[PDB]
């Protein structure tokens, strides 16, 4: 009956292109707990509080884990033409959303570093033309297209990829480019909350 | 501005040769140069663009190159500033008969560089290689709102066309059985 939090205390967060998603339903959860074991440096929502998202009944809540660092808090907001939200993650606008940029400390030794951060700052498509570019911006609450040829940590920043289609996936080229910034001493992470309401199925409830 | 380019000879075959130096040196000297014959590993290149004036705050800025040219090898061969916050880049394909100028504009926050697609420039060849040694460089005008470059026409002679650019289509401004050196 308590929701399991587990999967993000333990190994190496996905970057941001890949976030890992845990969905909550039929469960009870203590949140001020789980941030208790971070360093939480910034905490913003979005049609709802932040201390109302720790205390209210949900039917269904998703919380996205990524490694995110702190320098590019400016880039998380979705009214950005930011990489981040343009190709890698960005939330929908339709329900309550909550953003937290948190710092692993010290005391935490569950979860490992990677070797660096790495994000999605170009991911188009050139079609059959071999003129046209579409730029492939991606939806909320879903994956790049790019996520097939970026890898899961780019090994240098500007390293370009791609993949040539077939007709029947559109013909012309999938192309993308990585960036990378440098690793903190402590790892920098980033979740996202989305809460969602059903008609009788108020299921995620704090617990008491 | 200060834009500047990054390259990467890691792993290109450097050619060796001996230098016989004075008559004094003992044991001649082997010069290692990173030299890609025909069809060897060609070195990367990326542009980056700096902030001068507030520089202790921020990073370089990254223009990557347009999608048309990164489905393989390619080269950078033109970088021109058509105003204070604008800038044109010419990029070209290894297999040398498609070459691109790209047009991008200077934003208050992140991205840094914004590249509209829509003023992408395209310059084929179906014949042989684009230019003479390499693509002409656009000539901007004041207000860096168009460019006359030298191109060929249907009849195979370069002469000098007017590009705007939003617009997709250039035009000749001269014509004739005879070419255009350089403007
Ligand atoms: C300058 O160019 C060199 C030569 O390509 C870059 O180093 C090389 O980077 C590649 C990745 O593009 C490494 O290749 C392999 O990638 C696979 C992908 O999974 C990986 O499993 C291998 O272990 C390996 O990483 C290659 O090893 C590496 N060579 C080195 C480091 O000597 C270099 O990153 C480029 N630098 C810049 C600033 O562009
Ligand atoms: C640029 O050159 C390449 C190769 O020189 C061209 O690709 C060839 O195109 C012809 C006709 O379209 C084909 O018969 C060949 O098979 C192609 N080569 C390969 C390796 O497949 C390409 O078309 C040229 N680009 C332009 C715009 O003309
Ligand atoms: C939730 O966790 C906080 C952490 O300080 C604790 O004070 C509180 O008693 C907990 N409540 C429940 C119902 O587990």
């Amino acid at each position: 009956v308590e929701c399991d939090f587990s999967p993000l205390l333990s190994g190496t967060p996905p970057q941001v292109y890949n976030f890992k998603r845990l969905v909550f339903t039929n469960c009870n959860y203590n949140l001020t707990k789980l941030l208790s074991l971070f360093s939480v440096n910034d905490f913003t929502c979005s049609q709802i509080s932040p201390a109302a998202i720790a205390s209210n009944c949900y039917s269904s809540l998703i919380l996205d884990y990524f490694s995110y660092p702190l320098s590019m808090k400016s880039d998380l907001s979705v009214s950005s033409a930011g990489p981040i939200s343009q190709f890698n993650y960005k939330q929908s606008f339709s329900n309550p959303t909550c953003l937290i940029l948190a710092t692993v400390p010290h005391n935490l030794t569950t979860i490992t570093k990677p070797l660096k951060y790495s994000y999605i700052n170009k991911c188009s498509r050139l079609l059959s033309d071999d003129r046209t570019e579409v730029p492939q911006l991606v939806n909320a609450n879903q994956y790049s297209p790019c996520v097939s040829i970026v890898p899961s940590t780019v090994w240098e920043d500007g390293d370009y990829y791609r993949k040539q289609l077939s007709p029947l996936e559109g013909g012309g080229w999938l192309v993308a480019s990585g960036s990378t910034v440098a690793m903190t001493e402590q790892l920098q992470m980033g979740f996202g909350i989305t809460v969602q309401y059903g008609t009788d199925t108020n299921s995620v409830c704090p617990k008491l | 501005f200060l834009a500047y380019a990054k390259f990467n000879d890691t792993d290109v075959p450097r050619i060796e040769y001996s230098v016989y130096l004075d008559e004094s040196l003992q044991y001649p000297k082997t010069i290692h140069i990173p030299y890609p014959k025909a069809g060897a590993k060609n070195p990367t290149v990326k542009l980056y663009v700096v902030n001068t004036d507030n520089l202790t705050d921020l990073e370089p800025a990254q223009i990557v190159a347009p999608a048309s040219v990164l489905t393989g090898d390619h080269y950078l061969c033109d970088v021109t500033w058509a105003t204070k916050e604008r800038i044109s880049l010419q990029w070209l394909r290894r297999i040398q008969n498609y070459s691109i100028i790209d047009i991008c504009d200077y934003n208050e926050s992140t991205p840094k560089w914004n590249c509209l697609v829509s003023r992408q420039h395209i310059e084929t060849s179906a014949t042989g290689w684009v230019g003479r040694f390499k693509p002409a460089e656009p000539h901007f005008t004041s207000d860096g709102n168009s460019f006359y470059k030298i191109m060929s026409n249907s009849e195979g002679y370069k002469h000098i066309c007017l590009f705007q650019i939003d617009k997709p289509d250039c035009t000749f401004i001269t014509k004739g059985a005879w070419e255009v050196i350089g403007i």
